[PDB]
């Protein structure tokens, strides 16, 4: 609504806060009377009759509760009236309530009721609670009301199990607090600052309750807080469609209606008025206003009313006088004990029984305190805040034993005790408010909650009440307390800053959703209702009837107010809100937006502490501070005092605040009350107000700034100066030691080398010594440790070491501790990198490894600093010089192959009609890079390299080679390597129709079974493979002829070498060099690859020709890449996406409006947002460009197929999105509408960017960072997939170019610059990795001396590049004595970890040999850790469970995703799970995997992403068990060996030991399973045996259904064998005992294994097992495959003449139920 | 006479508060850098001082404390006949307004072995157009403990605070100049037997092709003129490679921060 109005929200505010009185009228109860007294007029309201009960009013017993609530109320019998008339709707439905009752009428036991029906709600059979499956959070508006509210709901709670907790300041142990704790007790503030940060993986998710304890603070200045937590409930609640309860406690005061409304509770279901009647005891309220306006005569006059009030009570009822100062209480009664020492009425509370009198005088002797002494032996007291928790515990105890007969208290004792007193005297109204720099009125809160404490509640049948205030309030506190002091909301006093929250949140995104979200507001109800005081006019309002265009304006003023202060851009025209770090910092550390416009002004990174002092003192929070006169001599006197200089003059207030800070710091004790109050409150402001300070100067890189900024939010933390003794950190020392210790001014830094008798002699205190010492070693320290690792002469990876130098201790340093890591330049002006860094109590011994990148140039600058510095401990810091003397670049990379410009070749230069049709109908000609490498791909042997941006269609060059190798040999083998298995598969489809479908030959793709894949390496011409189902066929290359016979190897992708599974990679490689190397015929080496700079090593290790080295850069791809890199300056990963999501929109219609696009997102959540905000984008837009290509009606028959709602809502306007959640056909499905060209936008999961089947005209990469949820942290994209993604950006028969936006924090922008636009440098990282392979390579035989390891290592990519790139490798030189050292130490290292694995034997040091376990690992190709681990995890009472927990710790497993949650949710049955642990982890893989292993042996089948977790799981668990029987067969046991035998066919077929055999078949049911039980034994050949129409009677089965149970039934195991032994008798002691037993099948092999819960395609394996049952000792083994008849022959060494039986053994791997055993004797 | 009638108090106004205000600004100053750059001595030694060391002694300084700091560099290679100043080492030191004091040890350190010493920098108020009598007898008394401070080859780098601005000259020793220098005992402005003919200007140029260095003591920090009680001619002092914190630091002056605060 384009005509608008800026307003000025200042004439809008309720200046008086909660003390605007909206009412104009006010109505006493009847009796009510008033008396004039000379001075003061006195108001009396007499105490209220109880309403009589009235129709059916009858108090609910706890037995006729519902039986889970009653433990609830254990010690109570009845309800109280209140929480009877409330029963039904708190406990019995789930409705949003208010509930207005007078001040303590027992509202609180409601909101147990409340939290009592959220518990219930997550109550199990086994009677536990799923306390980890929600969260209730009860908002309190004090502090101390917290504390006690988290004591009593505790204790009425703990009968349940439930953890009840409050929230401490940190907010790194506060998520572990949030982790276990179920209610969560806060104010409102603490809750709107950490639902103002979100962020990811939070806990605000489970909350099902939020409590708003006395919301009437709506009406206070702090209402407005209470407005943004609603309004972000129930917009949250929207945009999840996941319901939270609301539930309001409040006080009865006029608009109750209007705040129903604003909770959205149904007026008719759940809105409860309850008048003062039902207070709990009846009020005789006793007003008192003075009229006298001179200061001296006022004083006087009340301390003469509250003189005479008391006489009224002495003797009679103990006094409670509350008082608004820390002095005022001691000043106050002491006034009141000297009138009565003047009058003979000190007698009258001090009973003639002495029991009282002498328990005083013996507690005042006891000297609780000064003010005490004097005041307790005469029977008055005081209770404020700063006395002792022992003195304020005997105060209260003295009181509640009756022993006090007048005690004078603050607002702290009426929030945060239960102490109630016949008569409460509130002696004046008039309390100082810091900031409002000025006197001020009481809270209403207070003077309620004050006023609730009159009367004890079973003792006393009325309480008396006496106010005392000025006149001019009278009418005031009579409507408060008198149900008349209406509720209004102070919601504009607040609004910018309260908008800028939701802007940052991503909530608000313009000034519709602004206004959207204002409809909120209680504001918005209350002006509604009431326009005249909200400033609308009654002709305005029927103008506006919903307010719209009043609440624009008000956003519209709010906006530009944050534009202007720089929290937020606001574009007038659209409307619309981009955020800023200025705001988002102002946002989440709870700054005014004024202050953060001041920062950005006055921060310069030239500042110091005077200017930095300044800056803080010039902050908009200490806006009404002012310096009194008879404050400018105790601030003069210590403005010369100070250490920072002060510049301006003290007259300024900006002054006295620098002057306060400074003298809080330094701990002076100021005299003035003002200057105390105005101290707290600044220092109260300081800490979150330094600490954004902080985060803007960091994240700026400002170095010397940022050093200032964390040293003065330390100071004003620990309250000292850092030129103090860092000791005086440790609170258990006493001051008087370390005041020795600073005296002698020696560096603290020289102690650490002391013992501790030098120690308590250098101090000259030698008994303190040892302590000493203690502390010293306790005190956080860190050494540093650096590996330089040249990427370029540019780029410079640094590995950090931290290595903790410090003991530990729980009680001083936590469960962690926190520092950051800052890599600083040559000046220390500028912060090339920094991290924060976590210490965690685990890992407290443990080395950390840090990697980061920094710039260099040339000439070298002298050196580089990492100052890791404590987070919140003061002198806390190391600093490591990197200098770089010694660092050696690399050299420039040479020049790219040039792209010459040769005609486009024809598809007629294959010269092969049959060739030909594989490309004709195609494309006409070949791409410029193929046009240059066709002569040496084609009419060549050469080997090979081709370097070239993705896209480039590198994989043509591959079919040539094989096409010149299908003309040579007729029956040529080549053997392609793909790293990724998802192209491998896409490579199968396009090389199986190409090559087999057209040209008859085998194309074949490996699946990691060394049986199908030995015969289909020996089947096939091309034979495609992902390198470790490589690895593990050709490590036995010398027994495997075929593997020699290889006249082709073509490896794709080789770049990947250098990223984390390159290692398997270049082995494989080096393998096929080294055996073409032995063979009379050379393998042809064709290697594809990315632009690399350094192409020319890979070719040199590889073997190939210069000439015959293409290496492309990025700059020759076919079609041309346009490629923009936008930085986002946000360093919060939410915000930053936040702040891309409009990007997006604007590059989709800048560089693809008509063409196809693909987001790429960093996670699964991402997808569908971001699809549903590209929508919310387009249809805001006039100019609006649609994505929908094709027709609603077409696309019905493909939309109804899809199971997500939102997915096809989106489709609906032309948008999907992939994830990997998603059911394969949907992805299909989405993906071939991408293709159609239907839809023009698909946003997919970065996790999918390898093995995607579609192409775009436009990638746009959204973060570059996802978060791993192991390590708690966000993870760079590989460099990598950054370019795989940028490679979809390419349609050659379709567009003239692609175009690709790659958005990015801004820290990563220049890498991205430098590896993009350039080719690649690819490093080894085999000396990482080399166990594995050396111990195959032993095996073999390939490796049996020290000497053999430093040739073999020779053949790879890593001694290649330790010549050229030395530092990298941690080589300090390239000559040949280097190299061999070098490499001996490499050598000698993994030899020696394998030796210590007992993997490997060292004979003589230089002889190795395979062992035992050796050979299992390389065997069945399993970590050598998972082995070792085995073998030291396995005894023979190990079960099924030991063998699923054991395997599930395998190192293989370790890399299985994370994502939680339904884990915390599937543990729930490990009491039904037949598999013990006793163990509880979370966010484990291990576990998971344990989880998803069990889910698979009880066919949960239920999650869809874990589904694919679980398939990875089960392609590495048969190989595991395998490894697990081989172990426990060398360890000769049964139990064990036959327990993994059998958890084999277990894994296979998806049952535990206890379901019985017949789950096997298919369409098969448990009711089915009882009626086979029922009439017949539970055999598969006993469904064989029955009569086929018995069977069918007994099934009630499909026809198709019993053909599916035949096909198994007729691949099942139908075996018997034959036990015999040669030689029966004539066998002697430790003699040949030779087995032979033969195997009969009844039918030849129809096919795999059948096994539907597997994904593998298996082929049945056996197990012959000769081992005797008593003695758990196993003779024989044998595994075999068998076709329908085979002999295996075992041999045996007898071990006695004693002629004895062996029990034999016939165990499958795959069927349950197959297994035999039989028995046979044999006699010496 | 107004004794009794009219009455007024005195407020401290503690000297150094009002430098150290001065001294938070001096990074203005560097950006106006100037060489004085006369014609002198075309054949002798040139002087290449870097421009991030010279900034940064500039900023850790004093308007009225001179402050001072050893050279050390190299020649370019195949080109002797230029000084690169590559390292200034910062040493525990205190200084009036005329003269700097330090130790009479000289910098040690692994890092240093291979350079050489091309003799100190020094701050002072204004900008005389000789070089001081105290700094040719400083230099002189150097050279005559030190044999590795040649006198053909180490300077004298006056920097001196023209307003708003920094002018550089750079001296060195004539033969007659280190005789006079090493036999002086009067610290005054006006010694005996003192001559304009005991120095002469050497080339200087301020660059950006390279960068220098600080070296730093290990166990404190360079300035002492809050602690000029602890320092003492014959202190001995180990270095470090870190940089120099500024003149009014908080570890420069502890007695401000723990004296006002515990009594
Ligand atoms: C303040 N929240 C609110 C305000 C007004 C209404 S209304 O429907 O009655 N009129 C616009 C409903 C709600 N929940
Ligand atoms: C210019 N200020 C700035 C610059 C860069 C980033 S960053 O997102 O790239 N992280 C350090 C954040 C900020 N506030």
């Amino acid at each position: 609504l384009a005509p608008r109005q800026v307003l000025d929200l200042e004439d809008l505010v309720f200046t008086q806060g909660s003390h605007f009185m909206a009412n104009k009228r006010c109505q006493l109860p009847d009796g009510s009377f008033r008396r004039q007294r000379k001075g003061y007029e006195e108001v009396h309201v007499p105490a209220l009759k109880p309403k009589p009960f009235g129709s059916e009013e009858q108090l609910l017993p706890v037995e006729k509760l519902p039986k889970y609530a009653q433990a609830g109320f254990e010690g109570f019998k009845t309800l109280n009236r209140i929480q009877s008339k409330l029963y039904r709707a708190a406990l019995e439905t789930d409705e949003n309530l208010l509930l207005c009752a007078p001040t303590g009428a027992g509202k609180t036991n409601v909101a147990l009721m409340c939290m009592l029906r959220e518990i219930g709600k997550h109550i199990n059979m086994d009677g536990t609670i799923n306390v980890d499956d929600f969260k209730i959070i009860y908002i309190a508006p004090m502090r101390s009301l917290v504390q006690e509210m988290v004591g009593s709901f505790g204790k009425r709670l703990a009968t349940y199990g439930i953890t009840v907790a409050e929230l401490t300041g940190d907010h790194q142990l506060c998520k572990e607090e949030i982790s276990a704790t179920q209610i969560i007790v806060c104010t409102p503030e603490k809750w709107d600052i950490i639902t103002r940060k979100g962020g990811e993986r939070t806990y605000t998710q489970l909350v099902r309750l939020i409590i708003l304890d006395e919301i009437h603070l709506l009406h206070d200045d702090r209402g407005p807080v209470l407005e943004a937590l609603v309004a972000r409930a129930i917009r949250n609640i929207e945009m999840t469609q996941e319901d939270v309860r609301l539930i309001g406690l409040s006080a009865t005061l006029p608009n109750y209606e209007d705040v129903a409304t604003f909770l959205r509770v149904d007026p008719a279901k759940g809105l409860f008025y309850f008048d003062n009647s039902f207070r709990p005891v009846p009020l005789e309220q006793t007003y008192v206003g003075i009229t006298e306006k001179k200061a001296i005569k006022r004083f006087q006059i009340m301390n003469e009313i509250v003189y005479e009030k008391i006489m009224e009570h002495a003797g009679k009822n103990q006094v409670l006088v509350f008082v608004h100062s820390r002095k005022e209480t001691g000043k106050t009664a002491r006034a009141i004990r000297d009138m009565c020492l003047e009058k003979d009425t000190l007698g009258l509370f001090l009973r003639e029984g002495s029991a009282s009198t002498e328990v005083l005088r013996t507690e005042a002797e006891q000297c609780k305190n000064l003010e005490l002494k004097d005041l307790l032996p005469y029977g008055f007291a005081i209770h404020h805040a700063g006395m002792t928790r022992v003195d304020r515990t005997l105060v209260e105890d003295l009181f509640a034993d009756k022993h006090i007969q007048v005690l004078v208290s603050t607002a702290t004792l009426a929030w945060g005790v239960n102490l109630p007193a016949h008569t409460v005297i509130i002696k004046g109204t008039q309390v100082y408010s810091p900031e409002k720099g000025r006197w001020t009125e009481l809270g209403a809160l207070d003077i309620l909650q004050m006023l609730g404490r009159a009367g004890r509640p079973q003792y006393d049948t009325k309480g008396e009440g006496i106010l005392i205030t000025s006149h001019g309030e009278l009418q005031y506190y009579l409507s408060l307390l008198n149900q008349q002091l209406p509720i209004e909301s102070q919601m504009v006093s607040k609004l910018p800053d309260m908008l800028n929250a939701e802007i940052v949140l991503g909530n608000v995104q313009n000034a519709k959703d602004a206004v959207n979200w204002l409809g909120y507001a209680y504001l918005y109800i209350r002006m509604l209702r009431s326009p005249t005081l909200y400033g609308i006019s009654h002709d305005d309002l029927k103008g506006d009837p919903l307010l719209d265009q009043r609440r624009l304006d008000l956003v519209h003023t709010a906006a530009l107010m944050l534009d202007k202060n720089n929290l937020v851009k606001y574009d007038k025209k659209t409307g619309n809100f981009q955020v800023t770090e200025l705001g988002r910092i102002a946002s989440h550390y709870y700054i005014t937006n004024d202050t953060v416009q001041t920062y950005n002004q006055l921060l310069k990174p030239t500042l110091s502490e005077i200017e930095l002092f300044r800056v803080f003192s010039l902050s908009s929070e200490f806006k009404n501070i002012t310096v009194r006169e008879e404050e400018k001599l105790e601030l003069q006197k210590l403005l010369e005092r100070v250490p920072i200089p002060v510049k301006e003059s003290i007259e300024e207030p900006s002054a006295k605040i620098n002057v306060l800070l400074q003298a809080f710091i330094s701990q002076l004790k100021l005299e003035g009350f003002a200057l105390m109050a105005d101290m707290v409150y600044v220092t109260q402001s300081a800490g979150r107000l330094m600490r954004a300070i902080f985060e803007i100067v960091l994240n700026r890189g400002w170095a010397q700034l940022t050093d200032k900024t964390l040293n003065l939010c330390k100071m004003i933390d620990k309250r000292m100066w850092q030129s103090m003794c860092p000791l005086r950190q440790f609170r258990k020392l006493p001051e008087e030691v370390v005041k020795k210790i600073e005296k002698k001014n020696f560096p603290f830094e020289r102690l650490y080398d002391l013992n501790h008798n030098e120690i308590g002699e250098l101090i000259r205190m030698p008994k303190m010594g040892k302590t000493i010492h203690k502390y010293v070693h306790l005190f956080p320290k860190l050494e540093l440790s650096v590996h330089l690792q040249p990427i370029t002469r540019s780029t410079l990876k640094v590995e950090l070491t931290i290595t903790p130098d410090f003991q530990w201790d729980e009680k001083v340093h936590g469960s962690s501790e926190a520092f950051w890591i800052l890599v600083e330049d040559v000046d220390s002006e500028v912060i090339l990198h920094h991290e924060y860094f976590l210490l965690k109590a685990k890992y407290a011994q443990d080395e950390h490894l840090i990697t980061f990148f920094v710039p260099v140039f040339e000439p070298l600058p002298p050196q580089y600093f990492i100052r890791v510095v404590s987070d919140r401990w003061l002198s806390c810091e190391t600093q490591l010089p990197v200098s770089f003397r010694h660092l050696i670049l690399p050299e420039k990379y040479p020049p790219p192959t040039e792209l010459l410009d040769l005609q486009p070749l024809p598809v007629s230069a294959l010269r092969n009609s049959a060739f030909e049709s594989l490309y004709q109908d195609k494309f006409p000609f070949f791409n410029p890079i193929q046009t240059q490498v066709f002569n040496t791909v084609y009419n060549s042997d050469d080997n090979v390299f081709v370097g070239a941006p993705t896209g480039s269609g590198k994989t043509i060059c591959a079919e040539f080679a094989i096409l010149r190798m299908l003309l040579q040999s007729s029956e040529g083998r080549c053997v392609y390597i793909t790293p990724m298995e998802a192209l491998a598969e896409q490579v199968y489809m396009d090389w199986y129709e190409k090559f087999q479908d057209r040209l008859n030959k085998k194309v074949v793709l490996l699946t990691g079974e060394t049986s199908t894949d030995l015969k289909l390496l020996g089947k096939g011409n091309i034979i495609i493979s992902t390198p470790e189902k490589w690895d593990i066929l050709s490590r036995r290359w010398k027994q495997r002829k075929n593997v020699q016979n290889i006249n082709l190897f073509v490896v794709d992708e080789v770049h990947l070498i250098g990223g984390e599974n390159g290692p398997v990679l270049e082995v494989i490689c080096s393998r096929m060099r080294y055996i073409s190397s032995q063979i009379e015929r050379p393998i042809r080496i064709v290697a594809l690859s990315s632009s690399l700079s350094n192409a020319k090593d890979v070719a040199h290790w590889l073997g190939c020709s210069a000439t015959s080295t293409f290496n492309f850069h990025p700059n020759v791809r076919p079609v041309p890449l346009e490629l923009h890199i936008q930085g986002f300056n946000i360093s919060h990963t939410q915000t930053r996406l936040l702040s891309m999501a409009k990007p997006v929109y604007h590059a989709i219609t800048k560089h693809s409006p008509k063409k196809p696009v693909i987001v790429f997102v960093p996670s699964r959540k991402q997808t569908r947002l971001t699809a549903i905000d590209i929508l919310t984008t387009c249809a805001a837009d006039i100019q609006r460009q649609r994505f929908l290509h094709c027709t609603e009606k077409d696309l019905i028959p493909y939309l109804e197929k899809l199971s997500d709602s939102t997915l096809k809502e989106t489709l609906l306007n032309g948008v999907g999105y992939l994830h990997e959640g998603l059911s394969p056909m949907e992805r299909r499905l989405v993906e071939q509408l991408f293709s159609s060209g239907a839809i023009q936008v698909v946003v997919a999961s970065r996790s999918l960017c390898w093995g995607m089947n579609v192409a775009a005209h436009l990638v746009i990469i959204m973060d570059t960072q996802y978060y791993n949820g192991k390590i708690h942290a966000y993870v760079d994209y590989p460099i990598y997939d950054v370019l795989q993604m940028v490679g979809h950006a390419n349609r050659p028969l379709q567009d003239d170019e692609g175009r690709c936006v790659i958005m990015c924090q801004g820290s990563k922008k220049d890498f991205f610059k430098k590896f993009l636009y350039e080719p690649l440098p690819v490093e080894s990282h085999l000396d990482h990795c080399m166990h594995d392979h050396f111990n195959a390579e032993i095996v073999t035989k390939t490796i049996e001396n020290k000497q053999d390891a430093v040739d073999y290592l020779t053949w790879t990519f890593l001694y290649r590049r330790m010549t050229q790139n030395p530092n990298y490798y941690n080589l300090q030189g390239i000559s040949h004595r280097h190299l061999s050292d070098h490499l001996s130490e490499l050598v000698e290292q993994t030899l020696s970890d394998l030796e210590q694995s007992k993997c490997i034997s060292i004979e003589d040091e230089m002889d190795v040999a395979p062992l035992n376990l050796g050979m299992i690992a390389a065997y069945y190709y399993i970590n050598y850790t998972t082995i070792e681990l085995f073998s030291m995890s396995l005894n023979a009472k190990t079960k099924v469970r030991g063998l699923i927990e054991i395997i599930s710790n395998a190192a293989e497993y370790e890399n299985i995703p994370i994502r939680h949650h339904e884990d915390n949710l599937l543990r729930q049955l490990a009491q039904k799970v037949p598999h013990k642990l006793n163990n509880p982890k979370f966010n484990d893989p291990h576990v998971k995997t344990n989880l998803l292993l069990q889910a698979h042996l009880s066919r949960m089948q239920l999650s869809a992403e874990l589904q694919s977790d679980t398939e990875e799981i089960l392609s590495k668990a048969i190989r595991l068990i395998q490894a697990c029987v081989d172990v426990l067969s060398s360890n000769g046991w049964l139990s064990p060996a036959l327990a993994a035998m059998e958890l084999a066919q277990m894994v296979t077929q998806a049952m535990w030991s206890k379901d019985s055999y017949l789950k096997q078949l298919p369409h098969f049911t448990s009711e089915h399973i009882k009626r086979c039980t029922d009439k017949g034994v539970e055999s598969v050949f006993d469904i064989m045996e029955m009569e086929d129409e018995e069977r069918n009677a007994l099934l009630q089965l499909t026809d198709s259904q019993i053909a599916d149970v035949a096909r198994f039934c007729n691949r099942y195991p139908n075996i018997e064998l034959s036990y015999e032994v040669v030689d029966k008798d004539s066998i002697r002691s430790g003699g040949p005992v030779v087995v032979l037993v033969q195997l009969e099948r009844e039918e030849e092999v129809t096919g795999p294994v059948i096994a539907p819960l597997f994904p593998q395609k298996r082929e049945e394996g056996w197990w012959v097992v000769i081992g005797d049952a008593k003695s758990n000792s196993l003779i024989s083994i044998k595994r075999l495959t068998l076709q329908q008849k085979a002999k295996v022959k075992l041999d045996f060494v007898a071990p006695a003449t004693g002629a004895h039986n062996y029990t034999l053994y016939f165990m499958s791997d795959a069927y349950m139920g197959c297994d035999q055993e039989y028995k046979f004797s044999v006699d010496v | 006479g107004p004794l009794g009638s009219m009455t007024q108090t005195f407020s401290s106004k503690t000297e150094w508060r009002v430098r150290a205000i001065s001294a938070a600004n001096l990074h203005l100053r560097t950006n106006h850098i100037y060489v004085s750059s006369d014609d002198i001595k075309e054949t002798g030694y040139t002087y290449i001082l870097p421009k991030n060391v010279l900034k940064k002694f500039i900023c850790i300084s004093d308007l009225r404390a001179q402050i001072a700091g050893y050279l050390y560099g190299v020649s370019p290679p195949d080109n002797p006949q230029v000084k690169e100043i590559r390292c200034i080492v910062m040493v525990p030191q205190w200084g009036t307004h005329q003269t700097v004091h330090l130790p009479g040890q000289l910098p040690q350190h692994e890092y240093l072995k291979e350079m050489e010493p091309l003799g100190w920098i020094h701050t002072q108020p204004n900008e005389s157009p000789q070089l001081s009598p105290q700094d040719v007898t400083t230099h002189a008394k150097i050279m005559a403990d030190n044999p590795s401070w040649d006198g053909e080859k180490t300077i004298i780098i006056t920097c001196s605070f023209t307003p708003g601005s920094c002018t550089l000259t750079a001296y060195k020793l004539t033969p007659s100049g280190y005789e006079w220098g090493r036999q002086n005992t009067d610290k005054g402005n006006n010694p005996k037997g003192y001559l304009p003919s005991h120095y002469e200007r050497v080339q200087m140029l301020l660059s950006d092709r390279f960068l220098g260095f600080f070296m730093v003591p290990a166990q404190s920090s360079w300035n002492y003129n809050f602690m000029g009680v602890r320092h003492d001619p014959n202190m001995k002092y180990e270095l470090q490679l870190a940089n120099p914190k500024e003149f009014y630091h908080e570890v420069h002056r502890p007695s401000h921060f723990l004296n006002f605060a515990l009594l």
